[PDB]
């Protein structure tokens, strides 16, 4: 019973770990872009300029 | 029954060991895909 209470509870950390890979690698590639995001509408500006 | 029993605890901890690397091996396998996304960072930050 205990093994089969750990095979239906516990968490995979071969797979878990990836997961917070993509998720953390995604964060910050988004906050760069975001970042990017701000120079268009400058680039209106100095172009209205 | 003594040597029955010594005989099947032996295997038994023997897995428990290969288990135990096998939790680890997947460890190493995450450090080293994190040393991976290590070397995405420095793509990232290139850019």
């Amino acid at each position: 019973l205990t093994s089969a209470r750990s095979r239906i509870e516990d968490s995979d950390y071969a797979t878990e770990v990836s997961n917070m890979s993509r998720a953390q690698i995604l964060q910050q590639a988004g906050t760069s872009v975001l970042a990017q995001a701000n120079q268009v509408p400058q680039n209106v500006l100095s172009l209205l300029r | 029954s003594l040597t029955k029993q010594y005989l099947s605890v032996s295997n038994s901890i023997d897995e428990t060991v290969a288990r135990y690397k096998a939790q680890f091996t997947q460890l190493d396998t995450m450090m080293s895909k994190l040393n991976n996304t290590s070397s995405y960072l420095t793509q990232q930050f290139t850019a």
